C-alpha cells in the first residue's frame, strides 16, 4: 500500500521534483541558501532570512548564497531538511510527507554514510512509508529504453561514466571525475582577474555562471585555434557594463581535458572512459559504439558531441562504426526515467518499507542496498 | 485521545496509551515548550 | 489630503511636478554517428 | 500615558515639533539664539534678555543673534536648555518632562558624545519616561509609503544621502556632506561686496535668507547660463530701499555642485550620491534609478529639479530609465513620519526606561541605534 510517489531528480546544481507518471518535473529550483548581509532596526520590512528560489534570486543583494552540497556530500543536512520542507511549501506541495512514497536520486562512488543519514532524515524526521533510490544512469536508460549504454552525467561540479548491459552496470568499469561547470566558472573568474576583474560575491559568481552558460562553446584544435585573435563580442551586464570574452568562450570549457593544467592527476572524461571501456568485454564495446548516452545539462556546447566525435577519433578503435545518442532532455531524462520506474508495479520488490527500517534500519541499508 | 475518551479495559487502555506515546514522538518535529510538555505529561497522568 | 495642513505652513511644491523622470526609448540533435569503416 | 509622545522634528536650520497622529508640527522656528543688542534704561520697556518667538525676529537690530547649531550639531547646550524651555512654554505645551515619551531626530556619522551629552541633559534636566532618536530617512519612506530608496537631505546643518533597502542599511554606502545654505548666504555676502554692498550684520543675514529663499533661483544650464548677459533686477528692500541682483542669484547655489571653488574638497552632491550608488550591489542600483527621493529645505529652487536632472544625465549609466520623485514637504514629511512612528505600539525597543539609562547610559541606546 502506498500513494503517488514523487521523483526528485537531484541535479548537483538544481534540484527538480515531480509526481509519478508525469513527463516534466513539477519543480526546478537550485541547491543553495542565502541569508541577509545587512540587518535593520526599521520596523515593517521582510522576514525569513532563509530563502531558496525566486525569493533568493529576487533579492540576491543581502542573501549570501552558500551551496550546501559538494559532490552529493552535503554538510547542511539539517538545512536540507529545511530545503525539503521548502519542497513541502504552500507553493510547492501542501501534501503530507509521512504518508507518501517518494524517489530521489543517487550517483555512484559515494560513502554509505550519506545514504545512512538520508534514511535517518526520511525515516526519523519523516515517517515515509516506503522509499528506495538507485543509480541515476538506469533512469536515463529508462528514458532511452535501450539495454546497453554509456551514460555520462554532467552536474555542476560532478561527472561520471557508467556502462550498462541490459540493466547491469560494470562496477569494475565505471569511472568518475569530481568536476563540471563549477570550476569552469571559477576558472573563468580566474580569467577575469587574469585581465583584472573580480566577482567574489556568491550571487556575482552565479551571474558569472549564467554568463558562461550563455556564451561558451568548443574549439577544434586548441593550440592551433589559439593562433587567431578573439574579437570578443562584448556583452553588456544587467548592470549595464562591458563584457569582453577572451579565449574563455572556447578555452575555459576544455579545462576538463586539462586537469594537469588546473592541477589534478586526472586525464580526461573520454580518456578514462574509453579505458574502462577497454576494461569491458571484447564484444560489448561494439554495442556501446552506438550506445553512447549523453546526460547532464553541463553538456550544452556548440559542437559538444562533435568535439566529442573528434575525441572518439583520438581514441579510435580498430575501425568500427560508432554512434552517439544526444537527446535534448538529458537532465530531464533521469527524472522521467524515475517517473517510469515510479509508474511500475515492480517497486513492490524494489522497495523497502518503513517497518523494515524500524526492524533494522542500518542493516536494511547494508543488506538491502540494491 | 479518543481512545482514552472511550477507554474500557486494561488491555485496550494500555495499548491505547502505547499508540498515544507513538504519536507523542512528534516532539522532534514540533519544538513545543518543555514546561508545557510537562503540563501535558501530568495532564495525561491525571487523565489516566 | 492635508489641504488645511497645506494652508498652515508654506512648504508645498506649488505649481510644480512632484515626479521627474528620464524619458522612454524605443536544441540538441542526436545521432552523432562516427561512421568508421 | 495613553496620549501622544513628544514628536520633535529636530531640525538643522529650522527645528519643528508636535505630537503623534497629528500631521502638523505645531511649532516651527530656526536654530538661532536671541539675546539683546542694547540696554533698556527706560522704566517700562520689554525685558527677558533671551527671546524666541516673533518678537525675537522682530527687533533684529535690538536683539543679538547667535546661531548655536554647528553642522547640524549644537555645542551651546545651555541654549538648548532654554530652547526646550521655550518648547515647554505655555504657548506650546504647559506640560511636564515626564508626561510623554520623547522622539527626536538626527543625522548619522556623528560622535557618540553628542548622543551622550544629549541624553545626559534629557535625564539630568528631565525625567522623560522614554527617549528615542533616529534617522528621518526611515520616516521619509514612511511618508512616501515606500520601502527602498535613496534620500538626500538638504538642511542648514548637513546635507546627506542615505541609500535604503527596506531599512537594511548599508553603513559602508551612506554619504554625508556638511554643507549648508548658511554658507551660500555668506557667499552671497561675498557677491554683495563684489557688487559693492555693505553687509556684515547678523540681522542682515536673515534678510539674506529671505533673499536666498526668494530672490535666488537655479539656472539649469551650467556654463551656458554663466555667460548670460545679466540685467540686474532690483529687489525693493523691506525697510524701503532697493538693491540690484545680478547673475549671482544662481551662481551661489552652484557652489553646492562645485565645492572646490570655495576650497572644500568633495565632488558635488550629485556625484556624491552616485558614488553612494556605486558603493552598492549591481542590479539593485537599477531600482534606485527609479527610487530617487528629494529632501531638505535647501532644495526649494526655481530650476532646481531639472538642473539636477541634467546633472544626473551626465552621471547617467548606459541607457537606464531613471525616475525622480520630488515631495512637497521636503522637511515636514520627516516630522510626519516621526508622528507615524510615535503612533506605533511596536515602539517597544524604542521606549527606554530612565532607570535603564541610569544603569548603563547612552551605550544602551547605541546598541539600539546600531
Ligand atoms: N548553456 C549552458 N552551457 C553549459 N552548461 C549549462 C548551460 N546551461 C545550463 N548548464 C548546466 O546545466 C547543468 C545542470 O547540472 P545539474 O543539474 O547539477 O546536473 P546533474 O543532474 O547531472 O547533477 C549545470 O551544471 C549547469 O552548468
Ligand atoms: N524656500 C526656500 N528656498 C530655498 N531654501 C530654503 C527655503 N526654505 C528653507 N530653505 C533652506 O533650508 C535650510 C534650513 O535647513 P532645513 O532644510 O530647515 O533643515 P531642518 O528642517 O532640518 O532645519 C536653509 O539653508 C535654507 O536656505
Amino acid at each position: 500500500i502506498a500513494n503517488q510517489p514523487v521523483v526528485i531528480d537531484n541535479g548537483s546544481g538544481v534540484i527538480k521534483a515531480g509526481f509519478a507518471g508525469d513527463q516534466i518535473p513539477k519543480y526546478c529550483f537550485p541547491n543553495y541558501v542565502g541569508r541577509p548581509k545587512h540587518v535593520r532596526v526599521m520596523a515593517g520590512a521582510l522576514e525569513g532570512d532563509i530563502f531558496i528560489g525566486p525569493k533568493a534570486e529576487e533579492h540576491r543583494g543581502l542573501l549570501s548564497i552558500r551551496y550546501p552540497m559538494e559532490h552529493g556530500i552535503v554538510k547542511d543536512w539539517n538545512d536540507m531538511e529545511r530545503i525539503w520542507q521548502y519542497v513541502y511549501s504552500k507553493d510547492q506541495l501542501q501534501t503530507f510527507s509521512e504518508e507518501h512514497p517518494v524517489l530521489l536520486t543517487e550517483a555512484p562512488l559515494n560513502p554509505r554514510k550519506n545514504r545512512e543519514r538520508a534514511a535517518e532524515v526520511f525515516f526519523e524526521t519523516f515517517n515515509v512509508p516506503a522509499l528506495f533510490i538507485s543509480m541515476q544512469a538506469v533512469l536515463s536508460l529508462y528514458a532511452t529504453g535501450r539495454t546497453t549504454g554509456v551514460v555520462l552525467d554532467s552536474g555542476d561540479g560532478v561527472t561520471h561514466a557508467v556502462p550498462i548491459y541490459e540493466g547491469f552496470a560494470m562496477p569494475h568499469s565505471i569511472m568518475r571525475i569530481d568536476i563540471a561547470g563549477r570550476d569552469v566558472s571559477r576558472f573563468l573568474r580566474l580569467y577575469l582577474r587574469k585581465e583584472g576583474y573580480d566577482f567574489h560575491s556568491s550571487s556575482e559568481f552565479e551571474i558569472v555562471k549564467a554568463i558562461k552558460e550563455r556564451a561558451c562553446y568548443l574549439s577544434i584544435n586548441p593550440q592551433k585555434d589559439e593562433t587567431l585573435e578573439t574579437e570578443k563580442a562584448q556583452y553588456y551586464l544587467p548592470d549595464g557594463s562591458t563584457i569582453e570574452i577572451g579565449p574563455s568562450r572556447f578555452r575555459a570549457p576544455e579545462l576538463l581535458f586539462r586537469p594537469d593544467l588546473i592541477g589534478e592527476e586526472s586525464e580526461g572524461i573520454h580518456e578514462v572512459l574509453v579505458f574502462a571501456i577497454q576494461k569491458s568485454d571484447m564484444d560489448l564495446r561494439r554495442t556501446l559504439f552506438s550506445n553512447i548516452v549523453l546526460s547532464g545539462g553541463s553538456t550544452l556546447f556548440k559542437g559538444f558531441g562533435d568535439r566529442l566525435l573528434s575525441e572518439v577519433k583520438k581514441l579510435a578503435p580498430k575501425d568500427v562504426k560508432i554512434r552517439i545518442s544526444a537527446p535534448q532532455e538529458r537532465l530531464y531524462s533521469t527524472w522521467i526515467g524515475g517517473s517510469i520506474l515510479a509508474s511500475l508495479d515492480t517497486f513492490k520488490k524494489m522497495w523497502v518499507s518503513k517497518k523494515e527500517y524500524e526492524e533494522d534500519g542500518a542493516r536494511s541499508i547494508h543488506r538491502k542496498t540494491f | 485521545l479518543n481512545d482514552l475518551l472511550s477507554a474500557t479495559e486494561l488491555d485496550k487502555i494500555r495499548q491505547a496509551l502505547v499508540a498515544i506515546f507513538t504519536h507523542l514522538r512528534k516532539i522532534r518535529n514540533t519544538k513545543y515548550p518543555i514546561q508545557r510538555a510537562l503540563r501535558l505529561v501530568e495532564a495525561i497522568s491525571r487523565d489516566l | 489630503m492635508a489641504d488645511p495642513k497645506y494652508a498652515d505652513l508654506p512648504g508645498i511644491a506649488r505649481n510644480e511636478p512632484d515626479v521627474y523622470e528620464t524619458s522612454d526609448l524605443p536544441s540538441t540533435s542526436v545521432e552523432h554517428i562516427i561512421v568508421n569503416p
